[PDB]
Formats: structure tokens, sequence, C-alpha cells
């Protein structure tokens, strides 16, 4: 069997480029018209869809050259989902987009146009985006995903698209960016306030080597500085208000330590 | 990125004798990274059903396998075992010697 | 017995 | 005597020809005993020795749990991996574990192992302590310091010295006569003239385990160290080692070949005669 792979990504803008490669040992493609070559038969060898446009919109599968047979059987399934042809829907986490490791967190999609289907997707995830059917409320079209248990793999930056009922590898415009981070299980930091929390800088400091330190107000991103008694701080410069802080490590901007105990400015 | 290419061992699981049903092997150890092919020849031909074990590694963390298909030898028929690898331009074959 | 393996690099 | 179980596992990514692989096996000594692999059907444990096969219906679903988490955890390793070597997606590349316990002939515990490798290099490594790390590079150096602030060696240890050695015990109960087995080597040697003034006498064993032996040559007592082959697997579950050498022709006699093995009551001591 054939193994079928869209580069960079299956769900890529109009306008944008994706290449269908086609792995075997010369090759066709094929469209769910099963038996029909794509293109009038086209031979690809070295498939550049570029400009990609809705037409490339499809549910594909190859087979490559085999002379001591001529063909080989089918490939793996790959659907190319071209994004961009209906405004956006919006993406909303409940409780909150801050994910204690081992927790759950539904994302919810919805507009106010009548979106059929709808896909989530992580950002830079090869893996098919997951569909659910759009749910009619209140002028409303949406969808909750469930995401968990958290854990590494499942933070980073989402994005969620809506089709309509006979072009639904048509997706519209993605929405905005939502982060979903897994906090945990990194042991907490310290957050304390200079001069003090009555008033302003909120220090935030801890025995372990996070490179960054984010502040969460009841977000802001600072790099740690070595300092010395072998600890690593950031200062946060600021209505006051509840304030907690959270370490990080290069290269894991999505995973966060456990949160430090509130601090309260007033 | 360290690069190892493979040891060749092909060999009999019993002692040879013409007419008496065997195992032939072919034992590839020492290689990195694990993507090998390795084919049992005979007559220069490859022979169908062979088996090989599941991957593993030694403390240097270079890899292992053994390949094996039943075979009985004869005096006309020479076996042989062809390996390819990232660190080997052409196939490297080595004749079974009884 | 297997581990269970879930700390990530 | 001692023994030791060993989990190897090897996680690779192909782009363009795979989604990552991932395969694990299971030892006991020199003896395999349990796979998994990610591109196989079954996407579960496999027993592949008689004496574990009898293990009930839930531990192959506890085990299959396992392996499975494991195979996640080092596919986002890999992704992991890229980013810390600054590496493009278009390469391939290769993960791979080791895990597992020593004990002695009390069964008691001995030494513990859970180490990582990143392209056939020492990654990250659980000191004899069980309480701390060997980072290899600085990419590791990154990972230490995650590890140690999870404070994750305590789980490492709690398997190494609860889990890990438990297990090990039940199963040299479950496979006594094959893995507290000790077959010696069948031995003989075999002449080859090289040239008209020299010749080759090689020295061989056949059919033993376990794999670990000591095949050596003396020429009148000092050994003359020689060709030696890696140790190799029989396919049966024994293994087989020669070493040869060459010697002057007319001093065959003066050569004997030593043979040293567990198997063995005495060490053998081969003589070549025509
Ligand atoms: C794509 O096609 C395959 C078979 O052609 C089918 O099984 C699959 O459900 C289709 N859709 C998706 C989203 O993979
Ligand atoms: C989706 O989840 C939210 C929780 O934030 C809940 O209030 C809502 O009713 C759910 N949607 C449906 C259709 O039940």
């Amino acid at each position: 069997k054939p193994f079928l792979s869209a580069w960079p990504s299956a769900v890529v803008p109009r306008g944008g480029h994706v290449t269908l490669r086609c792995h075997y040992r010369n090759f066709m493609l094929y469209k769910e018209r099963i038996h029909v070559p794509i293109f009038h038969g086209r031979l690809f060898q070295e498939f550049n869809m570029s400009p990609v446009t809705t037409a490339h919109a499809g549910n594909y599968t190859c087979r490559g050259s085999h002379p001591h047979s001529g063909w080989s059987a089918a490939s793996n399934p790959v659907v190319i989902m071209v994004t961009g042809n209906h405004r956006k829907p919006s993406l909303l986490a409940h409780p909150g987009p801050l994910v204690k490791s081992g927790e759950r967190v539904i994302l919810q999609c919805w507009s106010d146009i009548m979106f059929e289907h709808f896909f989530l997707h992580k950002e830079g995830i090869s893996k098919d985006p997951s569909r659910l059917v759009g749910q009619i409320h209140d002028g409303v079209s949406k969808a909750n995903f469930s995401i968990g248990p958290m854990m590494f793999a499942l933070a980073g930056t989402y994005r969620c698209y809506g089709s309509v009922t006979h072009t639904p590898y048509q997706l519209s415009a993605p929405s905005d960016p939502l982060d979903i981070v897994v906090t945990g299980p990194y042991e907490k930091p310290s957050l304390s306030a200079q001069p003090g929390p009555k008033v302003v800088t909120l220090s935030c400091s801890s025995r372990s080597s996070y490179d960054m330190y984010h502040l969460s107000r009841e977000e802001r991103r600072l790099p740690a500085v070595r300092k010395v008694n072998r600890t690593f701080q950031a200062d946060f410069p600021l209505h006051g208000g509840t304030y907690r802080c959270f370490g990080s490590f290069r290269h894991s901007p999505y995973e966060w330590s456990d949160p430090s105990d509130p601090l309260l400015v007033s | 990125m360290i690069q190892r290419t493979p040891k060749i061992q092909v060999y009999s699981r019993h002692p040879a004798e013409n007419g008496k049903s065997n195992f032939l092997n072919c034992y590839v150890s020492g290689f990195h990274p694990s993507d090998i092919e390795v084919d049992l020849l005979k007559n220069g031909e490859r022979i169908e059903k062979v088996e090989h074990s599941d991957l593993s590694f030694s403390k240097d963390w270079s890899f292992y396998l053994l390949y094996y298909t039943e075979f009985t030898p004869t005096e006309k028929d020479e076996y042989a075992c062809r390996v390819n690898h990232v660190t080997l331009s052409q196939p490297k074959i080595v004749k079974w010697d009884r | 017995t297997y581990q269970w393996i879930i700390r990530n690099w | 005597g001692s023994h030791s179980m060993r989990y190897f596992s090897t996680s690779v990514s192909r782009p363009g020809r795979g989604e990552p692989r991932f395969i694990a096996v299971g030892y006991v000594d020199d003896t395999q005993f349990v796979r998994f692999d990610s591109d196989a059907a079954s996407q579960r444990m496999e027993p592949r020795a008689p004496w574990i096969e009898q293990e009930g219906p839930e531990y192959w679903d506890e085990e299959t749990g396992k392996v499975k988490a494991h195979s996640q955890t080092d596919r986002e390793n890999l992704r992991i991996a890229l980013r810390y070597y600054n590496q493009s997606e278009a390469g391939s590349h290769t993960l791979q574990m080791m895990f597992g316990c020593d004990v002695g002939s009390d069964g008691r515990f001995l030494r513990g192992y859970h180490q990582y490798a990143y392209d056939g290099k020492d990654y990250i490594a659980l000191k004899e302590d069980l309480r701390s790390w060997t980072a290899a590079d600085m990419a590791a150096q990154i990972t230490k310091r995650k590890w140690e602030a999870a404070h994750v060696a305590e789980q490492q240890r709690a398997y190494l010295e609860g889990t890990c050695v438990d297990g090990l015990r039940r199963y040299l109960e479950n496979g006594k006569e094959t893995l507290q087995r000790t077959d010696p080597p069948k031995t003989h040697m075999t002449h080859h003239p090289i040239s008209d003034h020299e010749a080759t006498l090689r020295c061989w064993a056949l059919g033993f385990y376990p794999a670990e032996i000591t095949l050596t040559w003396q020429r009148d007592g000092e050994d003359q160290t020689t060709e030696l082959v890696e140790t190799r697997p029989a396919g049966d579950g024994t293994f087989q080692k020669w070493a040869a050498v060459v010697v002057p022709s007319g001093e065959e006699q003066r050569y004997t070949c030593h043979v040293q093995h567990e198997g063995l009551p005495k060490p053998l001591t081969l003589r070549w005669e025509p």
C-alpha cells in the first residue's frame, strides 16, 4: 500500500500551496470518481497544487506505477481541505484556556453563519481535523469539542472552521487562534510584589530553572534572569486584582508549571 | 548524525547436511540507523517466506536483526545474504560457506 | 511488566 | 544466578513514507518474551515466548495500555527533539529507550535503568542512585531541568524497586525450565590451509544458552589474541560463536582452544588433530 501525504499541510488557504506526495518502491491520483484518474489521467511523477483553489478540495488516494503486475493498490486517504470560503467562526474555551494536566476542557466553536459541520485543528499537527455536526440554537450554530485528558501533545494553538452542506471540504476562514496551555506538574513558583501588594512590580522566583515566567490576572510574558542565590526570577511592571504566575521552559511555550499561590494587589 | 554499517553473518541453524532440513540465517548487527534491506538469495534468486526477528538493539544503541528461512541444502545450491543500508553505496552480498 | 512512560522531553 | 529484565523501544520518523513507527520488545536475559509494533494490525502487546502465553486477559490489556501510552509519548519526543536540535521536519530520526532492572540470585534488586538515546547517541539516563539524571548534551540539559522540576525520578524509583523486580521474579518462575536453564556448547574444530606455510584453525561453539561465553586460543599457554566473531543467535534460543587463528604449518599441536561457559562443569581445552 502506497503512503500518501500532503505537504506542508492538508488544511491550506486558498491561494496557498500543497504538494501531494505518493511514495511507492510515477503515480496517478484519484478522488472518492474512484476509478477515474484525475486531470484526464495525468502521470505526476515528481503533484504541486499551486495556487490552491476550491477545485483541489477533496478526499484523495493515489496509485503508483508497478510494471511487474501495472499499478499498486490505492494509497491511504488524505482529505485536502481548502480554507477561506466563508466568514470566520468564533472559538471559546470553557472553563478557560489554562488546563490542569490530566483535566479536560471544552473548546466551543460557534457562528451566526449556519455551518453544517465544524472542524477543530491544532496548528502544526498533521492529524486529520476533528469534525462535529453543527447544532442549531438561538440564531447560532455551534459545536462542543472535548479536549483531554490534558498533556503536552494537546497543548498548543487551535483554530476552528465551518463548512456548508454541499461543500463539506470548503472551509471558512479560520477563527481567531486560541492558545490552550497545560499547567503542571512542574513545581509551582512564588509570587511577590515590590514594595508590596497595597500600592508596583511583581516578582516570580523559584529554585527550578524556568527560562520564562508568565503572569496571569484573574496573559503577560517575560524572560527569567539567573539572578543569584541560585534563583530564576522575572519582574513584571504594572488597578490591581488577583494575580498568579507560572514557569515555562525553552522550546515549550504551551506547557507551564503549577500556578503559584494567588496574590492579591488592592 | 552517527551512522553504523551492519556486520553480516550468514550461517545455518544446525550443521549443514545435504538432504537435511535446516534454517538459513543472516544476522545483521551494529548498524544505525535502523532501516535496512535484507534478502536471502538462492543461486542469486530471492527466497520467499523469509522471516525476521523484532527490531532490538544493544548497549551501544546499535541495531541487530536475524533473518531466517527453512531450507534444505544440496551440493549444487549456493546461498547468500544481500544487505542494503544507507551506509552502503551498493548492496553487500555475503555467501554462505559450509 | 511495562512502565508508565508519560513525561515528555 | 543473577538475572535481568529489559524493555527496548525504537521510535523512527519517516516523513513522506509513513507515520512515525514505534517498536518495543521485552527481554528476560537473552530471551525475548513480548513485542508491540505500531505498524502491525493487533495494535496491542503480543506474547513472543511460550511461558508468558498463559498470562490472563487483564495482563495483556494492562500491558497494551502502557506500551500504547509509551508510543504516544515517544512520538511527541521526536517532535520536541526537532525543536531542541533545530532540525527540519523532512529528516528521519531515531529515538531509543531502555528501562528495566537486575536481581541477584536471591531475587533482590541489584540495579535499575531508564535511559534514552537520540540518533544513536546517549541523551539522558537515570543514575545508579535512581534519584538524579545524566544529560549527555545541551538539549538533554533542558529535559533534565524539566524532569527535576517535575520530581519524576521518584516515579522511576518506585517502578524499578517495586513493579519491575516483582515482574522479573514472576517470570523467572513462569519460564523456569527455559529462563534458568543452562545449555552447554557443543564444540569442534575446523582446519583450512591459507598458504604453503600457514593454515587456519577455527574453534567452534554451538547450541549454548545463555549467550555469555569465552573462546580463547593459546599457543603454548600464552593467548595469541586472533579472529573473534560476534555471538550469534541460532534461531532456536541457543547461540553460536567461533574464534580462528593463523598458524605456522607444523605447529597446530602447540595451539589449544579454551572454552568457558556456565553450562560446562569444567572449561574445555580442545587441540586439533586431523
Ligand atoms: C475519505 O475516503 C475514505 C475512503 O475513500 C473514507 O473511508 C473516509 O471516511 C473519507 N473521509 C475522511 C474524512 O477521511
Ligand atoms: C457546550 O458546553 C457548554 C459548557 O461551556 C454548555 O453550557 C453548552 O450547553 C454545551 N452545548 C450544548 C449544545 O449542550
